[PDB]
């Protein structure tokens, strides 16, 4: 088939910067169609037959190239073109996307809110133990949580899950769970997160008694 | 006004067959191809095929005729039928169709397929009991994708963060929903969280409540 390589495949931009991407294909097309995604939802054809915009895409927004080279440029990057872009050919059979690029805004330092949730009582009664540490609002996306209970560290018994970037203040969530047995979970008596973040003098400590 | 909708089964099992139907208003299918896509989680576009107009069909070779399209013209349907699943298959699937030129201008809100030997489970919903408080539901254990959350039937929207589902050890899916409100609202608004999981008919509403 004819593969579409997008590059870069990560990028981001602080607030009015320029940003370009391109995408390349192993053989001529007449012509090359972008999609932008937004957050799983349905991609929306963004610039089409090369460098038409389609409407209600604003003018910051240009495609262009020709033969194998094509791009896709912003001229003033926004917090609304936070997404995936996807190219796409229709010259010839397979039609083709290439494997997307993805464009966030990169703002200035914030620091998390943190917030410790004990498990519920009727979670208790099934069996199980969920401790969950939340994160709110917090940039850039790196950021170290780690689990002690009774003032040791856990490892592998906890799974993280992020938000993608927020339309109106380009900040990050991000939740964190515990899980165990109620029974092992009833054997310790002090569970705690520590985060660490650059937005952070030193590391933010939540944590809970059992009781 | 072209649209297009698509409904199909939300889990199917490995080397069964799967099927999605596609209603389209807006334009004659006489005239106009309709084309397949689809996006399995977390990756890139795939084309799978059109059927054009005159009833004439080009697949995507990679899928070895494992794949048929077809349409009724009185009904406005068109067809997707794909046999003798692998977990590869599991996917969003979209219909769609161009407007000017070859570019896809129109898209279906799309259609989540799971393909597992796996069988439907119902999640269990716990609190997350709370000048800034959190506060959240855990919806646990459920299977397949995907969960629908909103706070207050929607009347809540800002400060709500909904992570994206993982995958624990077990098979099963869990997801946590939060949101940010102030302090002083605690003691005189009410919170409940509303979450449908569609492929086991599970809606539960729950209150949650400082302890």
């Amino acid at each position: 088939e004819n593969v579409l390589t997008q590059s870069p495949a990560i990028m981001s931009a602080s607030p009015g910067e320029k940003v370009t991407m391109t995408c390349s294909a192993s053989s001529s097309v007449n012509y090359m169609h972008w999609y932008q995604q937004k957050s799983s939802t349905s991609p929306k054809l963004w610039i089409y037959d090369t460098s038409k915009l389609a409407s209600g895409v604003p003018g910051r927004f240009s495609g262009s190239g020709s033969g194998n080279s094509y791009s896709l440029t912003i001229r003033t990057m926004e917090a609304e073109d936070v997404a995936t872009y996807f190219c796409f050919q229709a010259s010839g059979y397979p039609l083709t996307f290439g494997g997307g690029t993805k464009l966030e805004l990169k703002r200035t330092v914030a620091a998390p809110s943190v917030f410790i949730f004990p498990p519920s009582d009727e979670q208790l009664k099934s069996g199980t133990a969920s401790v969950v540490c939340l994160l709110n609002n917090f940039y850039p996306r790196e950021a170290k949580v780690q689990w002690k209970v009774d003032n040791a560290l856990q490892s592998g018994n906890s799974q993280e899950s992020v938000t993608e970037q927020d339309s109106k203040d380009s900040t990050y969530s991000l939740s964190s769970t515990l899980t165990l047995s109620k029974a092992d979970y009833e054997k310790h008596k002090v569970y705690a997160c520590e985060v660490t973040h650059q937005g952070l003098s030193s590391p933010v400590t939540k944590s809970f008694n059992r009781g | 006004q072209v649209q297009l909708k698509e409904s199909g089964p939300g889990l199917v099992a490995p080397s069964q067959s799967l099927s999605i139907t596609c209603t389209v208003s807006g334009f004659s299918l006489n005239s106009y191809g309709v084309s397949w896509v689809r996006q399995p989680p977390g990756k890139g576009l795939e084309w799978l095929g059109v059927i054009w107009g005159d009833g004439s069909t080009n697949y995507h070779s990679a899928l070895m005729s494992r794949l048929r399209i077809s349409k009724d013209n009185s009904k406005r349907q068109v067809f997707l039928k794909l046999n003798s699943l692998q977990t590869d298959d599991t996917a969003t699937y979209y219909c769609t169709k161009p407007g000017s030129g070859y570019a896809f201008a129109y898209w279906g809100q799309g259609t989540l397929v799971t393909v597992s030997s796996a069988s439907t489970k119902g999640p269990s919903v716990f609190p997350l009991a709370p000048g800034t408080a959190a506060l959240g539901c855990l919806v646990k254990d459920y299977f397949p994708e995907p969960v629908t959350v909103s706070w207050n039937s929607g009347a809540l929207t800002s400060g709500v963060h909904t992570f994206p589902a993982v995958l624990q050890s077990s098979g099963l899916y869990s997801l946590s929903s939060v949101v940010t409100v102030p302090s002083s609202s605690l003691g005189t608004q009410t919170y409940i969280c509303n979450v449908n999981h569609k492929p086991s008919n599970t809606k539960v509403d729950k209150k949650v409540e400082p302890a």
